[PDB]
C-alpha cells in the first residue's frame, strides 16, 4: 500500500476537477467538455484501464496538466432516485396470501429463473421474458412485484405510470430510456412499471402531453424492452387494467410470455 | 510617419468603460463597468464633478481603475445598420392608390413634427403612435423608406429578428439603448418592421423563447408611457395581421391612430399601372383601364411583376419594348398564378 | 479559412487568430475542422475531426449482435430479396458494375408486427461486418425544437464519413409518418425533425455508401417524402408465416429445445392460425413450464398442444391476431 | 502576428486631431492648455468577445475610414489596441453553403419536363447574364423562384444541374438548419445567408424544403412555433429592397405549397411559380432512357412499349423502373437486363404491392 | 539519362542525372528543390533501397524510370 | 488457439529491430526459407561483394526464429544480428550526438535491407513472392504523338501516398498509381505533361504496404508526421487496380472461394460452444485455385491483414515500435509484443491502429494471399 | 388553464403517485411518520382512482 501510493498521490490532486466524457479517441486520449467550459484533449495515465470508461462516465482530471488521473463509476444523479428504492418492500411471499394458482405465472417465470436458471438450462432455450398483471383492483396487483422482488434481491426499479407523462414533451421518453439502461447495467434486474392504464387516461397540456407524448412514450418503450437492443435480461412487470392502452406491438407474447387474469 | 504613429498607439493601453452609477461621496464614485460588476473608483482632476453625472460614460483605468475622461454616450453596434437602412427609397407618392394612407400617415406624423405648436391651440395629447396592418404587399414598408426619404429627419428602421438575442433581457437592453439614441437626435422616426413575433401574448405554454417575447414586449410599454411621451420621437408600428399583437400593442393612447393599409382598390391596381409604365420602355401603352380592373387579384408587389412578365413575352418576341401584346398576355399569367391560395384577413 | 490564418471560436467562447504549427499542412485544415491548439499562445497544434456536438449520438453507435444467418424470421425468398439489395453489393460490387446499375441502397421492412423483422436484419448485422449504427425515432425529440434537427444531421454525416455503414432507422413510426398542420397544436415542432429525415437521406450529394433500412410496424402512415421509390427503392414486405413457414420457424424454436422425438411440427402450424413467430417462440418457453411442473429435462408434443391452446385464447381475448393495423 | 483576439467595432466617435492648445478632444477636459493631459486622438471604442468594451486611442496607420461601425478588427489580447483590420465572419454552417465543385449535369441529363427546364433558365439564370438588357427595357429581375409538387419530379436535382452549369453560386440550405435552439443565433443563418450571398452574387440561395420555416400559421397561440417563424420573418426582411436581390435569387423546392404563409405567395419575394407535372406518354420515355444511358441493356426494348404500361408515374418511379429491370436481371443469372426486366419493374415496384384491398368491385 | 522522382505528395518532377553518378548527386538535386536533407531521403526503385556508395547504373537503372521518395524516422 | 508466445528483451535501444521481425516471420515462406536454409545456397552476382554478409544475416534469423519458436525461453537475444546489421550497412553505427548509442532507425528501411540479403541468397523464386509487376503506360493529354510502355518499372511493396485526400487505403493507393509525370526533353515539347496511370498486371503472393506518414513542411522548413485516420479493412480486395485481364481470372476463383470460406464461418462457431480444421480448408481450397500457380501469384485478389507495425509520440525522428501480428491458426485472436512483454489483444485494438492522436499508429501493414 | 378538461387536475396526477408509494408505509423503518394531509374544495370532484 505504502509505496504504491507514492506514484499514485504524484499524478492526483490536489483538485480532481471532475469531467464530462464527450468521446473517446484511442491513442489514449479523449476529449472532455467541462462543467467549467474549457474543453480538454486530455491524454489517459494508462493504470486506470484505457478502455473501461466510456461516454457520460465522469473523470478526474488533474491540477495541472489534464490527464484522466482515474475515473469516478457512479454518480448519483436525482433522476435514478425516483427509480431507486429507498424502503424495503416488508410484505413479501404470504402476506399478500391467495392467488396461489395465479402466482405460478410470476414464480414460475420471473422469480424463480433468476433464482435458478438451473431449470432453464435443462429446457435449453431462452428464459421467461416480461408479465402482465391485470384484473379488478384489490387483487393485491401492486404489492405481488414488490414481493417477489424483496426476496430475490434482484435490482429493483419501479417506476409510477403517471411520472411518464409530463407536461414537458421529449424528456418524457427519455426518462423512459434511462431506466432499461440501468437494468441492462445491472444484470439480475426486475423493473417493476407500475400503472400504464395511466398513459391513456393522462394528460396535462395539449401541446407538451396530449397523443403525440403518448405515441413516441409507448415506442420507446418496446426499443427498451426488448426491441433490437439485445440487452440484459429485464424481466419487466406491468399493472394495468386497461389492456388497450398497450400496443399490438407488446401483447403479443414472446416480449411478455404468460398473460396473468386476476 | 505613417508606421511612426503606429508606434504611439501601440505603446499605449486600452480603458475600460463605465457609467456613473451613482456619487458615493466626491472623490469617490460607483461606476458599473461595460465589462460588467461595479466596482468602486476614484477620479482624475482633469474630470471635473459637475460633468460626472449618472448615466454619463466614463473612461477607467485598466490596472488603477480611475477615470481620466468622460466618453461621449456609447450607442449600439446594431443601430449603425439602421441608419443604413433607408435605400429603396422612393418619392412622395410610391405607392399609387395607397395615396389616401399616405396623407391620413402624415396627419399623424409630420404636421406636429415641424409645428408641434398648432396642437397647443387645439390642447390635446400630441399625436403619437401609428400601427399599420393589411394583406402583404400593398408597400407598409415602402411606405417608410419615402417617409424617411422625403421627411430627411434621423431614421431607423429594425431587422425582423435580429434584435432577438440569445439573453433574455439582453434583447431588452438594445431596443431600450435605441431609444435613447433616438431621443437624443432630431426628429427620429422609429419604424418597428414586420413585428409579428417580438409582439406575441403571454403564452409560456411553449418554450423558453416566448419568455423573450415577454421580457422584451414589457419594455416597449414603459418606454411609450411612463416619464417619456414622446413628442417629437415617432413611433411607426407595422405588422401583417393586428391580431398577432398583444392588446397592450392594441391599444390607443400608444398608437392614437390605427391606419389600415388594404389590398390595392380596383383603380388603385391602375394607378400603379400608370408610374411603372414609365419606369419601362414601350412603343406607347395607355389601354391599362378595363384590363388590369378585370384580371384583379393583384397586389401592389404584383403589378410590378406584371411589367417583368411583359419582359419576358418581350424576349420571347425578341423585344427591348413593353408592347401592350406582350403586357396583356402578362396581366392574364400573373394572375392566374395568384389563384393558388387566397389572402383571406379579417380585420379590424 | 483566410488564404495566406484562421479565425477559430474557441470552446471558451472567445475568437481569435491561429496558424500553422509544427506538423500541419494546409491541406490538413479544412473549414468546420476543429483544431487542438496551445492553451497558452493559440496556435494549431493538432488537426481533429469535424464537431464536438455530437456527444448524445454517441450513444447510439453500437456493436453488432452474434446472430447467425442460419436463423431466420421464417424461411421464404423474402430474407434473399434483402440479401439483393443490401448485402450481396457490399462483397461484390463486380457484378453491379457489369450491370452498370448503381446498387439499390433502401429498403422498406414491414409487415404485421412480431415476425422477426428486425430479426432478419440482426442475421444481416452479424453477416455483413460493415458498421451498423441504429436509431430510435422518439429519442430524435426534446423539450427545445432545433436541438433535434442538429442531432439528426450530424449523425447521418457520421454514416457520409463512413464507407460500407448501415443506418438502420427503427422506430420511424414516430417521426417519419406522413406530415400534416395542425393550425393551433405543437405538431409543427414534430414535423420539423420529419423534414431533416427527409433532407439528408437524398442531400445535396448522394449517398456516400449508406445502405438503408425502415423499420416500419406500419406501412398505413408513412410520408410520401420518405417512401417515394427513389431513396427506398425494392422494397421486400417480409409478411406472416405460413403453415410451412410457422413450421419451419418452429423447427427452429424446437431444435434449440432439449427435446423427445416423436414430435410434428406439421401439427402445430395447423393448430395456430396466421400468427406470429413470436407466438412460436413463446410455445417452447410456455411448454417448458409445463415441462419443469412435472419435472423433466426434455419437452415432448403433448405440452406443445397446451400452450398453442394458451396463445391462441389471449390473441381473442386482445386485439391483432392477423392484423396489418388494417389498411394496404 | 499571432496571436490576438478578434473583435467587433462598437463605433467611431473620433476625438479631434492633435494640434490644438486645448486638449484634442471633442469632449473637453478641465485645465487650461492640454495636448498630452489625457487628451488622446481619434478614438475608436471595439466590443470583445471577452465581453466588455474599451476606449482605446488606436493607431493611426488604420483610418477611421477602415473603421466602419460593426467591422470585425483584430485586437490585441495582451493589452487592447486596433491592431488590423480582417474579414467579416460567417458561421460554418453558412460557409458550408458554397460548393464543393459541384457537378453539373446540364439540361440534358435531365430528360422528360421540357417545359420545366425552360420556365427555371428563364427565371433564374438568364436575368443575371442578361442584367443589361433588363436596365435598358427597364424591367427589375425577380426575387425568387418557386418550384412545387408531388415528389419526384426532378426539382431538387433541376436546382443543381443549373446552378453549377453558368457556375452561378450554389449555396446549399436546408430549411430544417435555420431552426436551431440557440435563439437570435438561428436567425444569423438567415442574415448571413445574405451577407454571404452578395459577395458570391450572381447566386442562388437553395433552401431544400420550404415547410420548416414557412408555415400557413403566424398567429399561433400557445406554441412555440413563434421562435421557429422568427427564420421566416427575418427571411421576408431582406426580400425586401435594400436592393441586393437583383442578381441574389432564391430557390426553393416544396413537396407541398398548401403548407406556405401567405407572404410567400405574393411577388417581390417568390416571383415566378413553376409548378412540375406528372409526366406524359412521351415525356416519361424520355426519363426512362436516361438511366439507361449508363446501364448495359437488351436492344429489344422499345420505349414506347414501356411508356404504355406505365399510367400516371414520374421520374423517381422511372428510377425505380430501370433499377429493377436489373435486379430481375442478376437473379436470372444474365448479363444483360432482359427486355422482359424492364415491363416486369412496372409491376413488381409501383410505389404500392397490388392495386388494394377488393371484396366488392 | 532522363528519371522522374515521385515525391511525398504524388507528385512527380524530373531530374537529369547520368548513368555514372552516385546517389549522393541524385540527394543533392533533390534537396536543392524540396529542402530536404540527404540523410532523411530514401530513394526506391524495383523495391529496393538505392544505398549512397554505389551509383545509379549498378541497380540497372536507366531513363524514363520513376524513382519513390520517402523520408525516415529514428529511434529506437 | 496458440501457445503463449516470447518476444525479444532489449539490450537498450532495440525495439526498432525486434518489433519488425515478428511480423516478418509470420510471412510462411519467408520463415520455412531461413529455417531451410543450407550452405548449399547460393547467390546472384551482378557486382557486390556484400552477398557473404547476407548469409551472416540468414544464420542469426534462423537462429532469432529458433528461440522463438520454442519453450525454454522468456528472451530471444537480438545480439549478434544487431553486430551483423550494422557490418553489412554501417550506416546504423553513426552516433546519435547528445542521445543514445548507435544509431536507430527504421521500420521501412529495414525490410528494404533483410529483403535485399534474403533475395540473393534463396534465389529469384524468393525474390518473385513480394515483387510486384506493373504495365505503365506514359502517354500524353490529347492525342498521343509519343507512347512508351514501362514494364521496368517495378516495385516489392506498395505506397499509399498520403494527400489529406487518404480516409481509406484503397483511395490513395489507387490515385497514387495515377499520377501525372512531366517531361523535360523534346518528345513533343519539353515539359509536356502526360497522364500516366500504373495497372497491376502481377500482384505479388505476399502484399506489402507501406504508408507514407511524413511530411516535410516547407513553411518551417521542418519535417513532421502527420496521423489521421487512414482506415485500412481487414479484407482487402485490390480488383480496382489490376489490369482485366489478370482480374476477371482472380475474380472467378475468388467467387468459390468464398462460398468455402462462408462453410467455415458457420462451422467455426459452432463447435465452439484448429490446426487440423485449418488443413481441411487448405486441401478445399487449393482445389479452386487455378492451374497456373507459381511463385509469387495469389490466387484471388483479396488478402487479410496478419501484422502491423506501430509508431507512438511525437513527430517524426521519435519511435518506441511495439507490433501487432495475428495468429496462425486464428483471426481475432492476435499477440502484442511489446518486447519481452506479450499479451492477448482483440479486433478493436487493431482498428483503432489506423491514427490519429499522438500515439500508435500504422507505419507497415503486411498480409497474405486470402484469409487462412 | 387546460389541466382540468386534462385529467381532471394535473395536481390530481401528482398526488396518485404520491398515494401509490403510501400503500406501502406502513413497515419500512418502522411506522409512519410523514402524514400526507391531502385538501380539496369538495370530495366528489376528485377521480374515484383516489
Ligand atoms: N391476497 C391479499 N392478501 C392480503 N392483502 C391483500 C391481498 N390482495 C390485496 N390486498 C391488499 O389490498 C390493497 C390494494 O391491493 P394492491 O395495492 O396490492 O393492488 P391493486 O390490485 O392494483 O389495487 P389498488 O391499486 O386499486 O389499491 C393493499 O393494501 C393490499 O395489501
Ligand atoms: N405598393 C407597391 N408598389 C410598387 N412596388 C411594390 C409595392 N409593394 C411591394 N412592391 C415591391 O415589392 C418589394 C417588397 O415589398 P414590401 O416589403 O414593400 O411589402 P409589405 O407590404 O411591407 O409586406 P409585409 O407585410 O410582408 O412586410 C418592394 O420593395 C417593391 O419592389
Ligand atoms: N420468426 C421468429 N423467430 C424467432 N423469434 C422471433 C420471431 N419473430 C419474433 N421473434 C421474437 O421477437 C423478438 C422481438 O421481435 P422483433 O424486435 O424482431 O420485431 P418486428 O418484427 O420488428 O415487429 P414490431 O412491429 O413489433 O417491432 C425477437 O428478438 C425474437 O425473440
Ligand atoms: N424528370 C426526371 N428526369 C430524370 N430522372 C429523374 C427525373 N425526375 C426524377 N429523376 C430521378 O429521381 C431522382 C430523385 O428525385 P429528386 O429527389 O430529384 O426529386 P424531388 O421532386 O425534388 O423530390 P424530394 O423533394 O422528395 O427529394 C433524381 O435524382 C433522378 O435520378
Ligand atoms: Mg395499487
Ligand atoms: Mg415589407
Ligand atoms: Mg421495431
Ligand atoms: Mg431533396
Amino acid at each position: 500500500q505504502e509505496e504504491e501510493k507514492k506514484q499514485l498521490e504524484e499524478i492526483r490532486g490536489n483538485p480532481l476537477s471532475i469531467g464530462t466524457l464527450e468521446e473517446i479517441i484511442d491513442d489514449d486520449h479523449a476529449i472532455v467538455t467541462s462543467p467549467t467550459m474549457p474543453d480538454y484533449y486530455v491524454s489517459i495515465l494508462s493504470f486506470v484501464d484505457k478502455e473501461l470508461l466510456e461516454p457520460g462516465c465522469s473523470v478526474l482530471l488533474h491540477h495541472k496538466t489534464m490527464s484522466i488521473v482515474g475515473v469516478l463509476q457512479d454518480d448519483a444523479d436525482p433522476m435514478v432516485s425516483v427509480m431507486k428504492m429507498d424502503k424495503s418492500p416488508t410484505e413479501s411471499y404470504s402476506d399478500i396470501g391467495g392467488l396461489e394458482s395465479q402466482i405460478q405465472e410470476i414464480k414460475e417465470s420471473v422469480e424463480l429463473p433468476l433464482t435458478h436458471p438451473e431449470l432453464y438450462e435443462e429446457m435449453g432455450i431462452k428464459p421467461p421474458k416480461g408479465v402482465i398483471l391485470y384484473g379488478a383492483p384489490g387483487t393485491g396487483k401492486t404489492l405481488l412485484a414488490k414481493a417477489v422482488a424483496n426476496q430475490t434481491s434482484a435490482t429493483f426499479l419501479r417506476i409510477v405510470g403517471s411520472e411518464l407523462i409530463q407536461k414537458y414533451l421529449g424528456d418524457g421518453p427519455r426518462l423512459c430510456r434511462q431506466i432499461f439502461k440501468v437494468a441492462g447495467e445491472n444484470a439480475p434486474s426486475i423493473v417493476f412499471i407500475d400503472e400504464i392504464d395511466a398513459i391513456g387516461t393522462k394528460r396535462y397540456d395539449s401541446n407538451s402531453g396530449g397523443e403525440r407524448e403518448i405515441q413516441r412514450t409507448m415506442l420507446e418503450l418496446l426499443n427498451q424492452l426488448d426491441g433490437f437492443d439485445d440487452r440484459g435480461d429485464v424481466k419487466v412487470i406491468m399493472a394495468t387494467n386497461k389492456i388497450e392502452t398497450l400496443d399490438p406491438a407488446l401483447i403479443r407474447p414472446g416480449r411478455i410470455d404468460r398473460k396473468i387474469l386476476f | 510617419d505613417k508606421t511612426e504613429n503606429d508606434i504611439k498607439a501601440l505603446q499605449s493601453i486600452g480603458q475600460l468603460i463605465g457609467e456613473v452609477m451613482k456619487e458615493l461621496s466626491e472623490e469617490k464614485y460607483i461606476v458599473k463597468a461595460s465589462s460588467g460588476p461595479r466596482y468602486i473608483v476614484g477620479v482624475r482632476n482633469s474630470v471635473d464633478r459637475s460633468k460626472l453625472k449618472k448615466g454619463v460614460r466614463v473612461t477607467l483605468d485598466i490596472t488603477t481603475l480611475t477615470i481620466m475622461r468622460i466618453l461621449p454616450r456609447e450607442t449600439d453596434p446594431l443601430v449603425y445598420n439602421m441608419t443604413s437602412f433607408e435605400q429603396g427609397e422612393i418619392t412622395f407618392d410610391g405607392i399609387g392608390g395607397l395615396t389616401e394612407q399616405i396623407r391620413e400617415l402624415r396627419e399623424v406624423i409630420e404636421l406636429p413634427l415641424k409645428n408641434p405648436e398648432i396642437f397647443q391651440r387645439v390642447g390635446i395629447k400630441p399625436p403619437k403612435g401609428v400601427l399599420l396592418y393589411g394583406p402583404p404587399g400593398t408597400g407598409k414598408t415602402l411606405l417608410a423608406k419615402a417617409v424617411a426619404a422625403t421627411i430627411g429627419a434621423n431614421f431607423i428602421f429594425s431587422p425582423a429578428s435580429g434584435i432577438v438575442d440569445k439573453y433574455i433581457g439582453e434583447s431588452a437592453r438594445i431596443i431600450r439603448e435605441m431609444f435613447a439614441y433616438a431621443k437624443e437626435h432630431e426628429p427620429c422616426i422609429i419604424f418597428m418592421d414586420e413585428v409579428d413575433a417580438i409582439g406575441g401574448r403571454r403564452f409560456s405554454e411553449g418554450t423558453s423563447a416566448d419568455r423573450e417575447i415577454q421580457r422584451t414586449l414589457m419594455e416597449l410599454l414603459t418606454q411609450m408611457d411612463g416619464f417619456d411621451n414622446l413628442g417629437q420621437t415617432k413611433i411607426i408600428m407595422a405588422t401583417n395581421r393586428p391580431d398577432t399583437l398583444d392588446p397592450a400593442l392594441l391599444r390607443p393612447g400608444r398608437l392614437d391612430r390605427k391606419v389600415e393599409i388594404p389590398l390595392p382598390n380596383e383603380a388603385g391596381r391602375l394607378e400603379i399601372f400608370k408610374i411603372h409604365t414609365a419606369k419601362v420602355k414601350k412603343t406607347g401603352e395607355f389601354d391599362f383601364e378595363a384590363a388590369v380592373k378585370m384580371s384583379d387579384g393583384f397586389n401592389g408587389a404584383d403589378i410590378r411583376n406584371c411589367a417583368t412578365e411583359a419582359g419576358f413575352f418581350a424576349i420571347r418576341d425578341d423585344r427591348d419594348h413593353i408592347n401592350p401584346d406582350d403586357l396583356m398576355k402578362a396581366v392574364r399569367k400573373v394572375a392566374e398564378v395568384k389563384k393558388l391560395e387566397g389572402t383571406i384577413e379579417y380585420q379590424k | 479559412i483566410i488564404k495566406g490564418k484562421y479565425v477559430i471560436n474557441l470552446k471558451q467562447i472567445a475568437k481569435f487568430v491561429v496558424g500553422l504549427g509544427e506538423r500541419v499542412r494546409p491541406k490538413d485544415i479544412e473549414e468546420g475542422m476543429r483544431v487542438g491548439v496551445d492553451r497558452s499562445k493559440y496556435n494549431i497544434e493538432l488537426p481533429l475531426p469535424p464537431r464536438i456536438d455530437p456527444s448524445v449520438t454517441m450513444m447510439t453507435v453500437e456493436e453488432k449482435p452474434d446472430v447467425t444467418y442460419s436463423d431466420v424470421g421464417g424461411c421464404k425468398d423474402q430474407i434473399e430479396k434483402l440479401r439483393e439489395v443490401v448485402e450481396l453489393p457490399l462483397l461484390s460490387p463486380e457484378r453491379f458494375a457489369t450491370l452498370g446499375i448503381d446498387p439499390p441502397k433502401g429498403i422498406l421492412l414491414y409487415g404485421p408486427p412480431g415476425t422477426g423483422k428486425t430479426l432478419c436484419a440482426r442475421a444481416v448485422a452479424n453477416r455483413t461486418d460493415a458498421t451498423f449504427i441504429r436509431v430510435i425515432g422518439s429519442e430524435l425529440v426534446q423539450k427545445y425544437v432545433g436541438e433535434g434537427a442538429r442531432m439528426v444531421r450530424e449523425l447521418f454525416e457520421m454514416a457520409r464519413t463512413k464507407k460500407a455503414c448501415i443506418i438502420f432507422f427503427d422506430e420511424i413510426d414516430a417521426v417519419g409518418g406522413a406530415r400534416f398542420d395542425d393550425g393551433a397544436g405543437g405538431d409543427n415542432e414534430v414535423q420539423r425533425t420529419m423534414l431533416e429525415l427527409i433532407t439528408q437521406l437524398d442531400g445535396f450529394d448522394p449517398r456516400g455508401n449508406i445502405k438503408v433500412m425502415f423499420a416500419t410496424n406500419r406501412p398505413n402512415t408513412l410520408d410520401p417524402a420518405l417512401l417515394r421509390p427513389g431513396r427506398i427503392d425494392r422494397k421486400v414486405e417480409f409478411s406472416l408465416p405460413d403453415l410451412e413457414g410457422r413450421a419451419n420457424i418452429f423447427r427452429i424454436h424446437s431444435k434449440s429445445m432439449s427435446v423427445e422425438r416423436g414430435i410434428r411440427w406439421e401439427l402445430i402450424s395447423r393448430l395456430c392460425p396466421n400468427s406470429t413467430g413470436a407466438e412460436l417462440r413463446s410455445v417452447c418457453t410456455e411448454a417448458g413450464m409445463f415441462a419443469i411442473r412435472a419435472r423433466r429435462k426434455v419437452a415432448t408434443e403433448k405440452d406443445f398442444l397446451k400452450a398453442v391452446d394458451k396463445v391462441i385464447s389471449g390473441y381473442k381475448k386482445f386485439s391483432s391476431t392477423s392484423r396489418y393495423m388494417q389498411y394496404n | 502576428q499571432l496571436p490576438y483576439l478578434v473583435a467587433n467595432v462598437v463605433e467611431v466617435m473620433d476625438m479631434n486631431e492633435i494640434e490644438d492648445k486645448e486638449n484634442s478632444e471633442s469632449t473637453t477636459q478641465g485645465g487650461n492648455v492640454n495636448l498630452d493631459n489625457t487628451a488622446v486622438g481619434k478614438a475608436a471604442v471595439v466590443k470583445t468577445s471577452s465581453r466588455q468594451t474599451v476606449f482605446l486611442p488606436m493607431v493611426g496607420l488604420v483610418d477611421p475610414d477602415k473603421l466602419k461601425p460593426n467591422d470585425l478588427v483584430g485586437v490585441n489580447k495582451d493589452s487592447y489596441l486596433i491592431l488590423d483590420t480582417l474579414p467579416s465572419e460567417f458561421d460554418s454552417r453558412v460557409k458550408a453553403m458554397e460548393v464543393d465543385e459541384k457537378p453539373t449535369e446540364t439540361y440534358s441529363d435531365v430528360g422528360g419536363l421540357d417545359k420545366q427546364i425552360e420556365e427555371l433558365v428563364e427565371a433564374i439564370v438568364l436575368p443575371m447574364k442578361r442584367a443589361d438588357k433588363f436596365k435598358d427595357m427597364g424591367i427589375r429581375a425577380p426575387k425568387g423562384a418557386l418550384m412545387y409538387g408531388p415528389p419526384g419530379t426532378g426539382k431538387t436535382l433541376l436546382a443543381r444541374a443549373c446552378a453549377a452549369q453558368t457556375n452561378a453560386t450554389f449555396l446549399k440550405l436546408a430549411a430544417p438548419q435555420l431552426v436551431q435552439m440557440y435563439i437570435g443565433e438561428g436567425a444569423k443563418l438567415v442574415r448571413d445567408a445574405f451577407a454571404l450571398a452578395k459577395e458570391k452574387a450572381p447566386t442562388i440561395i437553395f433552401i431544400d424544403e420550404l415547410d420548416a420555416i414557412g408555415t400557413k400559421r403566424f398567429d399561433s397561440e400557445k406554441s412555440g412555433d413563434r421562435e421557429v417563424q422568427r427564420t421566416m420573418l427575418e427571411l421576408l426582411n431582406q426580400l425586401d429592397g435594400f436592393s441586393s436581390d437583383d442578381r441574389v435569387k432564391v430557390l426553393a423546392a416544396t413537396n407541398r405549397v398548401d403548407v406556405l404563409d401567405p407572404a410567400l405567395l405574393r411577388s417581390g419575394r417568390l416571383d415566378r411559380k413553376i409548378e412540375f407535372p406528372l409526366p406524359s406518354e412521351d415525356s416519361r420515355a424520355q426519363i426512362l432512357q436516361i438511366h439507361s444511358r449508363k446501364m448495359t441493356t437488351d436492344d429489344d426494348i422499345n420505349w414506347q412499349e414501356l411508356a404504355r404500361s406505365t399510367d400516371e408515374f414520374n421520374g423517381a418511379q422511372l428510377k425505380a423502373v430501370t433499377v429493377e429491370a436489373g435486379m430481375i436481371a442478376l437473379r436470372n443469372g444474365q448479363s444483360s437486363v432482359k427486355h422482359e426486366d424492364f415491363v416486369e419493374g412496372i409491376s413488381e415496384v409501383q410505389a404500392r404491392k397490388s392495386k388494394s384491398v377488393s371484396f366488392y368491385a | 539519362m532522363q528519371i522522374f522522382v515521385k515525391t511525398l505528395t504524388g507528385k512527380t518532377i524530373t531530374l537529369e542525372v547520368e548513368p555514372s553518378d552516385t546517389i549522393e548527386n541524385v540527394k543533392a538535386k533533390i534537396q536543392d528543390k524540396e529542402g530536404i536533407p540527404p540523410d532523411q531521403q530514401r530513394l526506391i526503385f524495383a523495391g529496393k533501397q538505392l544505398e549512397d556508395g554505389r551509383t545509379l547504373s549498378d541497380y540497372n537503372i536507366q531513363k524514363e524510370s520513376t524513382l519513390h521518395l520517402v523520408l525516415r524516422l529514428r529511434g529506437g | 488457439f496458440a501457445q503463449l508466445p516470447v518476444g525479444f528483451k532489449n539490450m537498450g535501444n532495440t525495439c526498432y529491430l525486434n518489433a519488425t521481425l515478428q511480423a516478418l516471420y509470420r510471412v510462411n515462406d519467408l520463415r520455412d526459407m531461413i529455417l531451410n536454409y543450407n550452405p548449399s545456397q547460393g547467390v546472384s552476382n551482378s557486382g557486390a561483394q556484400d552477398e557473404e554478409i547476407h548469409k551472416q544475416i540468414v544464420i542469426e534469423m534462423k537462429r532469432c526464429f529458433e528461440n522463438l519458436q520454442n519453450k525454454s525461453f522468456k528472451s530471444v537475444l537480438p545480439i549478434v544480428l544487431l553486430n551483423t546489421l550494422r557490418k553489412c550497412y554501417p550506416q546504423f553505427a553513426e552516433r546519435d550526438s547528445q542521445g543514445g548509442f548507435y544509431k536507430q532507425q527504421d521500420a521501412e528501411e529495414l525490410f528494404t535491407q533483410l529483403f535485399h540479403s534474403m533475395s540473393i541468397v534463396f534465389g529469384d523464386k524468393f525474390s518473385e513472392d513480394f515483387r510486384i509487376q506493373f504495365k505503365t503506360t506514359i502517354k500524353d493529354t490529347a492525342n498521343d504523338n509519343d507512347i512508351t510502355v514501362k514494364e521496368n518499372e517495378s516495385d516489392s511493396k506498395l505506397q499509399c501516398h498520403i494527400s489529406g485526400t487518404t480516409n481509406f487505403m484503397r483511395n490513395g493507393l489507387l490515385e497514387g498509381l495515377n499520377e501525372k509525370i512531366e517531361k523535360r526533353s523534346d518528345l513533343t515539347g519539353a515539359n509536356s505533361i502526360y497522364s500516366v496511370e500504373k495497372k497491376i498486371s502481377r500482384l505479388p503472393k505476399f502484399l506489402t504496404v507501406q504508408y507514407v506518414r511524413f511530411f516535410w513542411k516547407r513553411s518551417t522548413n521542418k519535417k513532421s508526421k502527420i496521423l489521421r485516420k487512414v482506415v485500412f479493412p481487414f479484407q482487402l480486395d485490390v480488383a480496382d487496380m489490376l489490369t482485366p485481364e489478370y482480374a476477371a481470372e482472380k475474380v472467378k476463383v475468388r467467387d468459390e472461394l468464398r462460398k468455402v470460406e462462408k462453410e467455415k464461418n458457420e462451422k467455426e462457431r459452432e463447435i465452439k460452444r484448429n490446426e487440423s480444421e485449418k488443413d481441411q480448408w487448405l486441401e478445399e481450397y487449393k482445389k479452386h485455385f487455378p492451374p497456373n500457380l507459381e511463385k509469387g501469384e495469389n490466387p484471388s485478389c483479396v488478402y487479410n491483414l496478419i501484422g502491423v507495425i506501430t509508431h507512438q509520440g511525437a513527430n517524426s525522428e521519435s519511435g518506441h515500435y511495439q507490433a501487432f501480428i495475428r495468429d496462425e491458426l486464428d483471426e481475432n485472436k492476435w499477440y502484442k509484443f511489446n518486447d519481452d512483454k506479450v499479451s492477448v489483444v482483440e479486433k478493436e485494438k487493431i482498428e483503432s491502429l489506423a491514427g490519429g492522436g499522438e500515439s500508435d499508429s500504422a507505419l507497415i501493414l503486411m498480409y497474405k494471399g486470402f484469409g487462412l | 388553464s387546460t389541466r382540468v378538461e386534462g385529467s381532471g387536475g394535473g395536481d390530481s396526477e401528482v398526488q396518485r403517485t404520491m398515494l401509490e408509494l403510501l400503500n406501502q408505509l406502513d413497515g419500512f423503518e418502522t411506522s409512519k411518520n410523514i402524514k400526507i394531509i391531502m385538501a380539496t374544495n369538495r370530495l366528489d370532484i376528485l377521480d374515484p382512482a383516489l
